[PDB]
């Protein structure tokens, strides 16, 4: 299908509730929350977790933002 | 910048956006696909 997965579309709707200059900070907070709640510790999983979050503005048509910059993972 | 500008409050926007709960589920789903 050319439409995106429904869960990704719901995520994009939620992101659109924020200002562009808040998106990367809130996605970092979301990534830390998932990492901690789900106890994700395998190195490749942790890296992919934070990378996925940083790319969501570009997965979600936030043209002004682009990809969020890398920040060292806690 | 002024006292009556838009003045975004990112933590308030985060909670108003359900803490991006759908993005959290998506991020989790992608993370466990690693390797
Ligand atoms: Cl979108
Ligand atoms: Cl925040
Ligand atoms: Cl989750
Ligand atoms: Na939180
Ligand atoms: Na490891
Ligand atoms: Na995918």
């Amino acid at each position: 299908p050319k439409e995106r997965p429904p869960l990704l579309r719901l995520c994009c709707t939620e992101l659109h509730k924020e200002n562009p200059e808040c998106v990367c900070s809130t996605l970092r907070r979301a990534a830390k929350a998932t990492r901690v709640r789900q106890g994700t510790a395998a190195a490749s999983q942790v890296q992919r977790l934070f990378q996925t979050a940083r790319h969501l503005p570009s997965t979600c048509g936030f043209a002004g933002v682009g990809t969020c910059p890398f920040k060292a993972t806690p | 910048a002024g006292p009556f500008g838009p003045r975004p409050s990112c933590p308030s926007e985060f909670v108003s956006a359900h803490r991006l709960s759908a993005c959290e589920s998506w991020i989790h789903s992608e993370a466990t696909n690693a390797g």
